């Protein structure tokens, strides 16, 4: 797990990337956050 | 229905269908609309149609509900809101007399029956929380949402069990995946209603009496 | 912490291969009535025996980690049992069932080499818990290879009291919810929906949506539909900025198209809130008199301290405000309280159930009827002395009897006021009414065992455990679950005092809600 | 509009009415939050979205936008007013209300 | 890494679904931001 | 895919702590729908 | 603060936070068995000579247990100035009373 942790950590960006991709398919993004 | 053009297309199509419980889809290319159903003749399966691998999963906890209520825009309100709410004894028997109240509000349906019949329908339905997945083999094409299926596997002791297709996945190999939600029949039906005449508000105001 | 026996602390660090066996007891689901079967499993590879009870071995396969930390969570468990026990399935799928809620318990238990359960709660003088619960969910996995094995798998989900956190389980004034109305066969019945039986009675709230749309006939366009919010400063937290915080911390909300403001709020101590109107009418003979029931406060009050009509309260704040116009004694440093009123002389005291005050303005004839909310009350005797005599006016335009009100509308568990306006040229409307308040009475505990259960507390702790036993509303947890002599211990800390000030500096005392201004009112911690 | 402005008390010299005012409920909103958005009125000062055409599908209720207003010049006590409503051809008009008082008797 | 993002971005739906499990969890959702 | 899904749900809690470092990167956070 | 009213005690309060926040370190390990029965706001003295801590005080914020026994927790730093207060000085000078709504008699 904790390599997981490591690994995950330093490459967050795809992550963010995925995530944005599924919301953006149902028609919403984090950047509200951003703004909120 | 009122449509506020200034709200972005996909949203207002949105809220539109979810008044009515639709659904659109473009597999086969084509655009179409498919209403919820319970239907008489059902697609029959049987478990060694498929793939072999069958996932079930049910989410009773949050899902499930035993009292409602319901806002709506009422003209005998002078188009102030109206509030309807029912219990069911049974449901609330059936469970350990934990009381759980489903929270809604209609934005397009102003006959009061009619919101109260829609609404039975929504806590009946909250009662079916299963849902089920699995994949076919090709020659089950055509498959959409909406569509209905009955069920068949013995070891479960499922016969014909009934279920709406809910979400679909064609491929380039033509190998189809598959997700269930369960439904009964008694979903459809409404019982019967009183008569609410009795309670025809008239808000009226800014005005002043005569001499 | 909790102290586990030191001989199991021994064993436990002398002996370096251990046998611990999982013991499982489980609500059946699916009771379709109330009585429901159990079933007893366990994790070892053999049955066990405890408390004569015989659990079961060989159908779990696995129990998941628990954690727990500072913040407020679920706590959730799953467990496994195999997929092949054909019972198990059966006792999933059939359609009738359901297990909204059922109980679990899961004790760990350390067992010896003469195969007895080792000694290790010194309460019970026996096996831990590791876990207890409700069920939320489950599944079942059936993986099918084309060649060589596949596996199938019974998943059980399991979870804390707050499995919904998006439960809302307040009241709120609306009689069908009230009584717990459903329909059959063509008409409305009471049932089992209501928060308790003895609620079926109760027409309270009968009048109630009709009553605004009358009220607003005796108000200004300022006014004729708006409402005072409850709560204004909620919590703030890292989790908002700055702005959007004060910019949504919002005074005022509008009742049309605004159903959550009919919620009835709960207090402990000290607090200011606006009335919820009921119920409004006027005096047949004489339109000028008007009638109107407002009510504020869940469970049985402490008492009410003071009225504030618009934002003119009663007692004088200060000398100048004594000046400036007509008010009876004086917040500031005497604590009077509205008791004063109706003795004329000097009192902390919080109203008493039932009394008529005259608060005369100067400006025609207030008149309060007050009723702690405490159950067994009655309905009235001033109003029903009216619709007995089909005093009321809209009484005797819509043709009612004495249904219109009666000794059925008991409003039980829900303090209430009773308000007689007159009408006149130097009171051309009504104003908004709020009101000061000595709150709800907790079950405050001791360690020598009593439970004095008389009055408010300011104390966190026994807030916190009414809110949460409090089953009418709040969480609906049992009081059996809870280690009073570890609570005790928590109060017994909350409660040290403080000298980093002192008392004589705080002249607002009985408002602030202690008391007496001379014994120590100060603790590290004091909440409203 | 800023003519219009002068023949208003100063409740209302640039308010107007929402609308759609109950927007539908889906469990993405808390409670609180919906009802508390929920709202009666906005102003058209700094606010654009009022000014789009609302579109109708049977029977509802709708404030009117205005688009021109003016006075006869030998007499000022004569005004005209013109309100645009729905998009399309609609069924046709039922009643009017001024403030909330509707013509027709309830 | 880059291995990573494209694999991520194939497998977009678990990572959501694994969000979704945590901040439900402690009791929140993405959900707002669909209305939001 | 099914390995991975299985295997994300079982690690969730890294997955949100590498989403708050690229949110928190550009200044926002999650806890903002906690609240919200 | 939403629920606290007395100034005194909210200052005595807050000062407390401010206190707390300098205790920034935290700190997480795993336990054998043996130490069952921990709960979070226990409180651990930690001794470990390389790092020069000698009963360096923590307060347990997060625990986990299993089906093993084997205990992963977390410690949160304090120290105990964090629950004593400074003096005070008495704050009855301003008293503000915010009456409104009233007209003056002749």
């Amino acid at each position: 797990a904790a390599s997981f942790r490591e690994f995950a950590s330093s490459n967050s960006g795809a992550l963010r990337d995925a995530v944005e991709l599924a919301l953006n398919e149902n028609g919403a993004s984090l950047k509200t956050l951003g703004n909120s | 229905t009122i449509l506020d053009t200034s709200e972005s297309v996909f949203k207002n199509v949105q809220g539109l269908l979810e008044s009515y419980g639709g659904a659109i889809n473009n597999l086969s290319g084509q655009y179409r609309v498919t209403v919820e159903k319970y239907s008489n003749t059902p697609l029959e399966i049987n478990f060694l149609d498929t793939y072999g691998d069958l996932e079930l999963s049910d989410t009773t906890g949050r899902n499930k509900f035993n009292s409602v209520q319901a806002s709506i825009v009422d003209p005998a309100l002078s188009w102030k809101t109206n509030s309807i709410t029912f219990y069911n004894s049974n449901y609330k028997e059936q469970d350990k007399n934990l009381d759980k109240k489903l929270q809604l509000s209609f934005a397009n349906i102003t006959n009061y029956y009619t919101a109260r019949s829609f609404a039975d329908r929504e806590l009946k339905k909250s009662r079916y929380s299963r849902t089920l997945s699995f994949s076919l083999p090709y020659q089950f094409i055509g498959i959409e949402p909406n569509d209905a299926i009955a069920f068949t596997y013995d070891r479960y002791g499922w016969d014909r069990k009934y279920f709406l297709v809910d979400e679909v996945e064609n491929s380039r190999e033509g190998k189809i995946n598959v997700t269930l939600q369960e439904y009964g029949e008694d979903v459809f039906i409404n019982s019967g209603q009183v008569d609410n005449s009795g309670n025809d508000i008239p808000d009226i105001s800014n005005n002043v009496l005569p001499p | 912490m909790k102290q586990i026996l030191d001989s199991a602390r021994n064993y436990l660090k002398n002996n370096s291969r251990i046998k611990t066996a999982s013991l499982i007891s489980l609500e059946l689901p699916g009771s379709t009535g109330t009585s429901t079967a159990f079933i007893y499993l366990t994790d070892y590879f053999r049955d066990v025996i405890y408390n004569g009870i015989l659990y079961q071995a060989g159908k779990v396969k696995s129990i998941s980690p628990h954690k727990q930390n500072r913040d407020l969570s679920i706590g959730s468990l799953s467990f496994t049992i195999t997929g092949t026990a054909q019972d198990e399935v059966l006792k999933l799928v059939q359609n009738g069932v359901s297990f909204l809620d059922r109980t679990v318990s899961i004790h760990q238990a350390i067992i010896t080499e003469d195969g007895s359960i080792l000694p290790v709660d010194p309460d019970t003088n026996g096996p831990l818990l590791y876990f207890r619960g409700r069920i939320t969910g489950g599944g079942i996995k059936d993986n099918i290879s084309t060649s060589g094995v596949g596996t199938s798998t019974i998943t059980w989900n399991c979870s804390n009291q707050f499995y919904d956190f998006d439960r809302v389980n307040g009241r709120y004034t609306d009689d069908a919810s009230h009584r717990g109305l459903e329909v059959v066969a063509g008409q409305l019945l009471p049932s089992n929906g209501a928060k308790r039986l003895e609620y079926q009675e109760d027409y309270g709230f009968f009048h109630a949506n009709k009553s605004i749309s009358i009220l607003a006939k005796y108000q200004v366009q300022e006014e004729r539909y708006k409402l005072k919010s409850k709560k204004k400063l909620f919590g703030l937290s890292r989790s908002y900025s700055l702005k959007k915080y004060y910019e949504t911390v919002t005074k005022e909300v509008d009742i049309d198209f605004n159903l959550a403001a009919k919620y009835i709020p709960v207090v402990y101590g000290v607090q200011k809130i606006p009335g919820i109107p009921i119920f409004a009418d006027t005096e047949l003979h004489n339109p000028n008199i008007v009638y109107v029931v407002y009510a504020f406060a869940e469970g049985e009050i402490d008492g009410f301290l003071d009225f504030s009509f618009g934002d003119n309260p009663m007692i004088c704040v200060d000398a100048n405000d004594s000046s400036a116009r007509t008010c009876f004694g004086t917040k500031k440093i005497v604590g009077d309280t509205m008791q004063r009123i109706a003795s004329g002389i000097s009192s902390s005291s919080p109203s008493v159930h039932g009394q008529e005050y005259r608060y005369n303005d100067g400006n025609g004839d207030i008149r309060i009827w007050t009723y702690h909310g405490k159950s067994n009350q009655t309905a009235s005797d001033v109003l029903v002395n009216i619709a007995r005599n089909r005093g009321f006016y809209l009484q005797n335009m819509n043709g009612n009897g004495p249904e219109y009100w009666d000794a059925r509308y008991k409003l039980l568990d829900t303090a209430y006021a009773v308000v007689r306006f007159t009408i006149n040229e130097n009171r051309t409307e009504i104003p908004e009414v709020s009101a000061e308040i000595q709150g709800k009475k907790v079950k405050v505990y001791h360690s020598d065992g009593r439970v004095t259960a008389n009055s408010t507390s300011l104390n966190g702790i026994w807030q916190t455990l009414d809110y949460l036993t409090s089953d009418r509303y709040g969480a609906n947890i049992t009081i059996d679950q809870f280690p009073l002599q570890q609570l005790i211990q928590e109060a017994a800390i909350l409660d040290i005092i403080d000298e980093s000030y002192q008392v004589s500096w705080q002249p607002y005392w009985r408002y602030v809600g202690w008391t007496n201004p001379l014994a120590e009112n100060r603790q590290i911690v004091q909440m409203n």
